[PDB]
């Protein structure tokens, strides 16, 4: 190395501020004339981003620091010329000048006066200069500033326009992916206090660009998976006007207000639907919005669109009502029956040729034979011979849930579902009539019309003195009523809860039926359950029929909010001892559906992991650990997969009765993905009998084994499970769950929906008819009261898979598209990738893919919605010659 | 262990902060609830209490066996060391997922319970045919050839260093090579050099060794081989005068001229058999291509020739330069009188005559080279 | 910013769970040794309950039954054999002579049948998994699929129509053409299809180093074959297995032709192997023997030609239907400059399009791009070609 003479940096750069103790006083000339040599010396050689290691930034610490500390803080007489030139320079290299912890004295140099527009020789550079020592101030000093005294000094009142002129020169230079730091220092500055922050960034960010619109807006919605309930309440309102006052997209405002509707205000939601209302210009966005506001997102959205003018564009609801539905029905019908499904495959059970080198319980499975690959207007004409003949020997509860099954089998059915019901409707049997009544309820399904609001299932309620035909006629209407929050059903079914009667499994169905109808107001139901269960189980210590069904139409009253004050007022409601406070964790967590409450995770688990478990509170830490199931549907790919670890090292490794009993139900509420980890740890757990536990519960174990729809490959494993089902694990208790587990993969066909998750990451309720199933098939014993009904229609919430097509005003086109993997891509570079699977290309509306996007090409540019709604348009132009 | 991946933003954007903290808290939560077990109710060590048990449990000494066949419910016919074979049950601490036919066990001394199983110990075959470390310097000492570099890049590195390219036009890369020329003129320095670039392990075997001297060895030879090449990683395969088994017979060959043709038929069915072949690259090399079976060097199977071709005139000179770059080379001496020696030398002549002229000045116990001596090294060299 | 904080936080998280796994249990390097948190059942009633109830029980081979109230003659394979008879738990029904079965060690009586040898370098023929081809990949001979089709999948899939019919299926079927013609992948396309069982058999590997050795694997193969109810056998480049016999000076060329004696054999004579189908393919099928293709051995005779010319057309739109390639690019004239050529030179002509585009810079080729790919792959490639001499099978 050599040193010296050409070290001119450290010479005259250290000499002039060495001898500035003798230049301040009796010099006035030369203290600003150096002052402004080194300032434009400094300046000149830090403009460039490449010579990080600046001659001048670094060598004046060695011995100008002391110089400084006795130039600023020891001047007492700054003058208007000399600070200008002085703060300007010393803000610059002050910031790696001292040691690591340096962010607590940054208010010896630049907070004590900002001189005029440092921004000027800041300009070029991006994250070296200043715009890092903006970041330092708004990190600690800020932040401590506006932690408790945001009224305050300068560092508030000025110091917000020095971080309005950083964040706008921020996407000035290169506008690269440092628009992303852009929302660094702005959530860094006034966390909890982000809407003002946000109002102020959103007329710079409208006048910025329209291109660097659409990639903040994506990472808006990253940083929306995941928010403190204040930060959460103030970004997802903040980000609303963004693509309606920067961009004009004008399409996918409604759909990505899911996150805005329940968790800020079902106000925001009305005024947002009134907003697309007001901006009804393309008559087309309009209609792809309104299409998935029923059954797909949300849904009793039929109330907002009656207006003056129900021609075309808002009689479009009235499409939505049934006439889409009908549109669907049809799309069945032909992209489905005509191209690969016959009527009745039924052959999944008779494939046994293979297996080979009679009571009565297995004729249940055989109904669910029929009913699973029959769905999507499966009609059968003569094919219910079984059925047919064994409805009338054995089997009560079985042949009620065959009977019910052939509403499964006519899925979204309103043209002529009671006439076939009809067929086997008058028979006068304790159990005929009321399978056949919760067909007809699951045949109108999301359809909504008026079939028999209160005509003929209140026909047969209205008797309500049979054990059956007045239980079996409240199941079938809620179903129907699922989505709707019309008051009327809700003040003629709370006299049947209300009753008093003897009918506890009446009154308990009556609650899930009820419950899974409204999800907000009413808080009469909420007393008259309570009051009933008050009544009820104090003076008892019974089984938990009704601790699993009074409750859980609570939970469904109060189902997705974030505010817990619902659940404060709940839990303080029913105050009383732990066997009366069964449902103290389950209104508690009813409400956090889907939302970041790590704090309520633990603290779950805080009050009690074990506690040795003698016998005392097993149900209590059974329904914890179900409840602690939750926040795992939608975790944003993130908590899932620590949350199965926890439980694989936690629960099965070691435990008492959870880990070794119901641990594995977790599964089921995780994902219905299929994954060969758990394709692995299930068949782990499997596998094996062990005898030494509750059997049973093993059994159940199994009957969620399937519970991944979508067939694969390894469905033969299943069959080999059969083989140790034909000795072993006796037929007479897992005769039908094999059956049922094994049809199940194929139940879908090539139509499946059952993981409640669409677009992004709204969920989209579904929730309301799945829970139930998991939260009745706690004990699988149970099964012989009505274990075959129950099961036979829990699961009515399919949607599909078929999704995308044309749906043109002609319908004429098929399909132009191309398949490929998930398409999210982090912003790295701007130019992004994000599939890597460009080697299939389809021209058909088959099947869409479970992890799979769709794009298109030949000129299209997806005019319409561009971003979601699994109901493409397809809106052709040709505007590139 | 894995915990996760998506750490895509890796900067100090809020999101990976957040997704690191929720990770340390769900990490400390089940730390906690781990070890409050052990300070509620231990009821043993469980570091170490378990483990003694488990000693005590097997003798102090344990044999080896064969498995034969197994059965799911936890026993197998296992057979001793002498051969007489039983039918012992199966423990449950010897993680039953390496039970496989063929693999040595550890059985119980008493009772011939399997106890454990053993990792095995290698092969001498992949110490023969697998190589260490980079023999010399990459494409900077080649000169001459400068078109065909670009080719053999294109099949071998660029799939591995950048796997975007064809992703984005979605082909799969070309899947075999083959070198074709005179003798002597650079094939197997264009395979040292790729050696020494790669980063995947490289496997040479020469044709005149895949003839045995039994029947039925050839086969499993070249099963064996594809087999260890398949179960490392990706790599690539390396063989080297084929024609050697065409043209020369000997009489140690227990067959005649049938089994040459079951080897051929077995490595056919090994470049292109029906099963996935996985991530296998084949480079192949000769100098007399025009006697070899053509169904081996159809497209789908070698899908790249390139022909290596005489020395020019340029490429003599600039390989003289290359060769005499760290000699103390006198300033009487000139190559361009060297160049036309003879007519028509190829690559392997010029470093002949270099050594054999540094020779013969090392015997006067010199330094410098002078004309007479390459003058006489060429006659030594060229002239016999 | 705040770098030195979050990499702190980051790297002592690690150690905590580090410190957390190793208090759990992961260290003491195993030699066989599982999880400690799943052999933990294994510990008071195994110990003492998976010990002592069992014994080694030796392994046999009976022999002969003497009539009447039972002895039995035993035999292992270095002890002597013995006279023995049996225990409680075991009827004297299921143990006829000529299987292995279970013998104590002390008082040495017989106690549970077992299943017979099946040679493991036999047992790995087993496919046991499926390739991933289909039939809508192998276009271009649609006639040739369906005769298959017709004979090795739709009888097990509908075995009524037949039964009903009196007709009775054929059995073999042999597959012969050109190289580089499709009859792999055909076969691959099969075996993803289907259910049954699929052994996979190359005929290279029946030659052995011993007198007397092809023959025992294939009565296994066949035995194996019999033990499930109905599947498959596909035996590939069967002209390295046999030819002709044509003994003559010297014995040469002689123990194969056994082999193939024993394999003929297997087919046809005193009850065939019954519901078990072959499925065999060649390059020169002028070489085999006369008496294998006699039918009753091999019913079907399909062959596959070079591509007329739709075939060429739709085998360039399946291999190049996933690149991105310019609008108005007609592959009929493609067609046209190639004549005779098969699915192989038109995959390649696809791939070297592509390299020629990525060559230079560009993102989507053109087609001077497959102008320039034929005039390289098929017109200067043609020094090094098969088909000429395999047109005429020699
Ligand atoms: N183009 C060349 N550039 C540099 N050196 C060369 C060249 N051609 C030949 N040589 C020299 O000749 C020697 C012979 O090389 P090598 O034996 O690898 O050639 P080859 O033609 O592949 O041989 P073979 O055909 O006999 O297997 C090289 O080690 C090198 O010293
Ligand atoms: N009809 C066709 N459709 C699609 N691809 C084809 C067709 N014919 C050939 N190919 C392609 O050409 C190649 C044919 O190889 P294949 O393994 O099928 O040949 P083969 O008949 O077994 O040959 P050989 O007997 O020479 O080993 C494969 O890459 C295959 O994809
Ligand atoms: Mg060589
Ligand atoms: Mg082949």
């Amino acid at each position: 190395m050599e040193e010296g003479g050409r070290d001119k940096a450290p010479v005259q750069p250290q000499q002039s501020p060495a001898a500035a103790p003798g230049g301040t006083d009796e010099k006035p000339s030369g203290k600003e004339r150096r002052d402004a040599g080194d300032k434009d010396k400094e300046q000149e050689l830090s403009e460039e981003d490449k010579q990080l290691q600046d001659e001048l930034e670094m060598l004046v610490e060695r011995l100008g620091e002391k110089d400084t500390s006795l130039y600023r803080p020891a001047l007492e007489e700054l003058r208007r010329q000399i600070r200008s030139s002085t703060t300007s320079m010393t803000s610059v290299p002050k910031p790696l000048k001292f040691l690591r912890p340096h962010y607590g004295k940054l208010k010896e140099i630049y907070e004590n006066m900002a001189p005029g527009e440092n921004k000027r020789f800041a300009a070029d550079i991006i994250s070296v200069l200043a715009m890092t020592m903006s970041g330092e101030r708004e990190c600690l000093k800020y932040r401590l500033v506006g932690s408790q005294e945001e009224l305050a000094s300068w560092g508030h009142e000025y110091v917000r326009h020095l971080a309005g002129e950083v964040a706008k020169e921020w996407q000035e230079l290169d506008d690269a992916e440092k628009v992303q730091r852009e929302p660094l220092l702005t959530l860094v500055k006034e966390i909890v206090p982000y809407n003002m922050a946000h109002n102020a960034e959103h007329e710079a960010c409208d006048l910025l660009m329209e291109i660097e619109q659409v990639d903040m807006l994506e990472k808006d919605i990253d940083e929306n998976a995941y928010a403190k309930v204040c930060l959460y309440l103030t970004s997802c309102v903040n980000y609303v006007p963004e693509p309606e006052n920067s961009a004009l997209l004008r399409c996918a405002l409604g759909v990505f207000r899911k996150f805005s509707r329940f968790p800020e205000a079902l106000r925001l939601a009305l005024m947002l639907n009134d907003m697309e209302l007001v901006e009804d210009i393309f008559t087309s966005c309009k209609d792809v919005v309104v299409q998935k506001q029923m059954a797909f997102m949300l849904g009793r959205h039929g109330v907002f669109l009656e207006l003056s003018e129900d021609v075309e564009e808002y009689e479009d609801l009235t499409e939505i009502m049934s006439n889409v539905q009908l549109n669907s029905n049809f799309l069945a019908l032909a992209r489905e029956l005509d191209i690969m499904e016959p009527k009745v495959p039924d052959d999944i059970y008779k494939t046994h040729l293979e297996n080979n080198r009679d009571s009565a319980r297995m004729n249940l499975a055989s109904s669910f034979v029929n009913g699973f690959v029959n769905a999507a207007f499966g009609q059968d004409k003569l094919l219910t011979d079984d059925g047919n003949k064994w409805l009338y020997k054995n089997k009560d509860h079985g042949m009620l849930s065959a009977a019910a099954s052939l509403g499964m089998i006519l899925l979204w059915d309103v043209d002529g579902g009671l006439t076939q019901i009809d067929k086997y409707l008058y028979s006068s049997e304790d159990y005929i009539k009321s399978g056949a009544l919760l067909a007809c309820g699951i045949v109108n399904s999301g359809v909504r019309n008026e079939c028999d609001p209160a005509l003929a299932l209140l026909s047969d309620y209205v008797l309500h003195n049979s054990n059956t035909m007045r239980l079996g006629s409240i199941f079938g209407l809620g179903l129907a009523y699922a989505g709707s929050n019309r008051e009327d059903v809700l003040t003629l079914l709370l006299p049947v809860m209300g009753d008093s009667k003897s009918s506890m499994e009446v009154a308990g169905v009556t609650a899930l039926a009820c419950g899974m109808i409204a999800v907000g107001s009413c808080n009469g139901d909420v007393t008259s359950t309570i009051l009933q269960t008050i009544m009820e189980k104090s003076e008892t210590e019974l089984k938990d029929t009704y601790a699993r069904w009074l409750p859980l139409g609570l939970g469904l009253n109060h189902l997705g909010k974030g505010e817990a004050i619902e659940a404060i007022l709940a839990a303080l409601e029913v105050v009383s001892e732990p066997f009366r406070s069964f449902a103290n964790t389950l209104v508690d967590v009813c409400a956090y559906a889907g939302s970041g409450n790590v704090l309520k995770v633990q603290q779950l688990l805080h009050i009690c992991s074990e506690h040795f478990d003698s016998k005392e509170k097993e149900e209590d830490k059974d329904k914890k650990e179900k409840k602690d199931k939750d926040k795992k549907e939608a975790p944003a790919d993130m908590g899932a997969h620590q949350g199965v670890a926890v439980l694989g090292i936690a629960l099965i490794a070691m435990g008492e009765e959870i880990g070794a009993e119901m641990a594995l139900r977790t599964f089921g509420h995780l994902l219905r993905y299929g994954e060969p980890t758990l394709r692995r740890a299930v068949p782990l757990a499997l596998a094996l009998i062990s005898v030494s536990n509750p059997r049973l519960n093993i059994l159940d174990t199994l009957s969620k084994f399937s519970h991944d729809a979508d067939p694969e490959v390894s469905y033969n494993s299943i069959f080999a499970m059969g083989m140790v089902g034909s000795g072993t694990n006796n037929a007479r208790l897992a005769a039908m769950l094999r059956q049922l587990a094994q049809y199940h993969a194929k139940d879908p066909n090539n139509l499946f929906m059952v993981r409640l998750a669409q677009g992004l990451t709204h969920l989209g309720k579904g929730t309301l008819t799945l829970c139930p199933y998991h939260s009745d098939r706690q004990l699988m014993s149970q099964v012989a009261v009505a274990g075959l009904l129950t099961v036979l229609v829990s699961f009515l919430d399919v949607r599909n898979i078929i999704l995308g097509k044309s749906h043109y005003v002609l319908y004429g086109l098929v399909a132009a598209m191309q398949p490929r993997m998930l398409v999210t891509f982090d912003e790295e570079l701007r130019p992004l990738p994000v599939s890597v699977r460009v080697g299939q290309a389809v021209d058909v509306v088959g099947q869409a893919g479970k992890p799979k996007t769709i794009t298109g090409f030949q000129t299209h540019t997806t005019p319409v919605l561009l971003a979601h709604g699994e109901r493409a348009e397809l809106a052709t132009e040709e505007f590139l010659p | 262990a894995s915990k996760l991946p998506l750490v895509t933003p890796h900067t100090q954007c809020r999101l990976k902060l957040l997704k690191l903290e929720r990770i340390k808290d769900y990490l400390l939560m089940e730390e906690e609830f781990i070890r409050n077990q052990e300070q509620m109710k231990p009821l043993e060590e469980k570091q170490e209490e378990e483990r003694s048990k488990v000693d005590d449990l097997r003798g102090t000494p344990m044999s080896v066996g064969t498995l034969e066949e197994i059965i799911d419910d936890n026993h197998a016919i296992v057979s001793t060391s002498v051969g007489s074979e039983h039918y012992v049950s199966i423990l449950s601490f010897v993680d039953k997922d390496l039970l496989e036919p063929g693999c040595s066990v550890l059985l119980n001394h008493k009772v011939h319970a399997v106890i454990g199983v053993l990792m095995d110990d290698t092969d001498p075959l992949v110490t023969v045919m697998k190589v260490e470390k980079a023999p010399q310097e990459t494409y900077a000492d080649i000169g001459g050839l400068d078109n065909q570099i670009q080719e053999i890049k294109e099949s071998v590195e660029l799939p591995l260093t950048h796997p975007e390219y064809y992703e984005e036009m979605g082909i799969k890369p070309p899947k075999g090579v083959i070198l074709y020329g005179p003798p002597g003129t650079g094939k197997t320095l264009l395979a040292k050099a790729v050696a020494n670039q790669t980063s995947a392990t490289f496997l040479r075997v020469v044709g005149s060794e895949l003839i045995q001297k039994y029947l039925g060895d050839g086969p499993k030879l070249v099963r064996e081989l594809f087999r260890v090449a398949e179960e490392h990683a990706p790599s690539i395969v390396f063989i080297d005068e084929i024609d050697a088994i065409g043209t020369k017979r000997y009489d140690s060959n227990s067959g005649g001229e049938r089994e040459i043709q079951r080897t051929m038929l077995e490595l056919l069915n090994q470049l292109d058999g029906f099963d996935s072949r996985g991530d296998v690259k084949v480079i192949m090399a000769t100098n007399r291509i025009e006697t070899l079976d053509p169904a081996l060097i159809r497209p789908g199977r070698i899908d790249r020739k390139i022909e290596f071709p005489l020395p020019d005139e340029k490429t003599k000179k600039r390989i003289f330069q290359i060769h005499t770059s760290r000699m103390t080379l006198a300033d009487d001496v000139t190559l361009d009188d060297l160049i036309m020696a003879k007519d028509d030398l190829s690559g392997a002549d010029i470093k002949a005559i270099c050594t054999e002229a540094g020779l013969m000045a090392l015997r006067e116990r010199r330094m410098k080279v002078t004309n007479e001596d390459f003058k006489k090294s060429k006659e030594n060299v060229l002239y016999k | 910013t705040y770098s030195r904080q979050i990499k702190q936080v980051e790297d002592d998280i690690q150690q905590l769970l580090k410190k957390i796994n190793e208090l759990t249990g992961i260290k003491e390097s195993d030699t066989g040794l599982a999880p400690p948190a799943l052999w933990d059942l294994a510990a008071d009633k195994q110990t003492l309950q998976s010990e002592q109830p069992l014994q080694v029980a030796r392994c046999t081979k009976i022999i002969n039954a003497d009539s009447e109230d039972p002895k039995y003659i035993i035999n292992v394979k270095q002890f002597a054999k013995f006279v023995v008879d049996l225990s409680d738990q075991v009827a004297p029904t299921d143990i006829e002579e000529g299987m292995r079965v279970g013998v104590d060690r002390n008082k040495y009586q017989i106690h549970i049948p077992l299943p017979p040898k099946i040679d493991p370098t036999v047992t790995m023929m087993q496919v046991e998994e499926k390739p991933d081809v289909t039939y809508s990949d192998v276009g271009g001979c649609k006639e040739q699929i369906e005769k298959l089709r017709e004979v090795v999948e739709t009888p097990l899939l509908h075995p009524e129509r037949f039964v009903n019919l009196g007709i009775e299926p054929p059995k073999g079927v042999l597959l012969f053409g050109p190289p580089g013609t499709g009859k792999t992948l055909c076969a691959r396309a099969v075996a993803n299809r289907t259910d049954a069982c699929f052994i996979r058999v190359i005929g290279s590997e029946l030659v052995q180093k011993y007198v007397g050795e092809g023959a025992r694997m294939v009565r296994e193969l066949f035995e194996m074959a019999r033990t499930k109810k109905a599947c498959l056998i596909f035996f590939d480049e069967i002209d390295a297995i046999g030819g002709a016999r044509f003994d003559d000076g010297a014995g040469g060329d002689n123990e194969v032709q056994r082999t193939m004696l024993e394999l003929i054999n297997q087919l046809d004579g005193f009850d065939p192997r019954g519901n078990i189908k072959v499925l065999m393919a060649t390059n020169r099928p002028d070489t085999l023997d006369p008496a294998l293709m006699r039918p009753g051995r091999l019913d079907r005779k399909i062959e596959f030609s070079l591509p007329d010319l739709e075939g060429r057309t739709h085998i360039f739109k399946i291999h190049a239907r996933s690149m991105s390639v310019e609008r108005d690019i007609r592959f009929e004239l493609l067609a046209r400059l190639c004549p005779n050529s098969t699915g192989a030179e038109i995959r390649s002509v696809c791939t070297e399009a592509g390299m020629f585009a990525i060559r230079a810079r560009r993102k989507i080729a053109t087609e001077k791009d497959f102008l320039e790919a034929v005039n390289k792959v098929i017109k200067s490639y043609a020094k090094f070609s098969a088909t000429p001499r395999y047109m005429t099978y020699n």
